[PDB]
């Protein structure tokens, strides 16, 4: 005879964007109405001293 | 797989099955005993020392 030995399938891994080191680099924000916004702006006023 | 932006092309969903087999190896060590050797273990004669 000849024998099998186990077709066990790929062992699985995950991995999220938030539990990573590089959301540091973000400000997560959810938004569901992000269709119909065409752009955002950051409007700033600093007269000199 | 991964995600990706759009104007770009994406991957596919690809199955995988990969097979491996065993191998023969046998080994063989003949020793050897003299006739005298299972005539002096069997037969005792005598009774002398």
């Amino acid at each position: 005879f000849e024998a099998i030995f186990g077709t066990f399938c790929n062992r699985l891994e995950w991995v999220y964007f938030l539990t990573s080191g590089l959301a540091a680099a973000a400000h997560a924000i959810k938004f569901h109405d992000l269709n119909k916004l065409t752009t955002g702006k950051m409007l700033f006023h600093v007269q000199v001293p | 797989r991964v995600a990706s932006g759009a104007g770009l092309p994406t991957s596919r969903q690809t199955t995988i099955m990969v097979t491996k087999y065993s191998e023969k190896s046998p080994i063989t060590i003949p020793f050897e005993l003299s006739a005298a050797c299972l005539t002096y273990l069997r037969e005792t004669f005598e009774g002398t020392i």
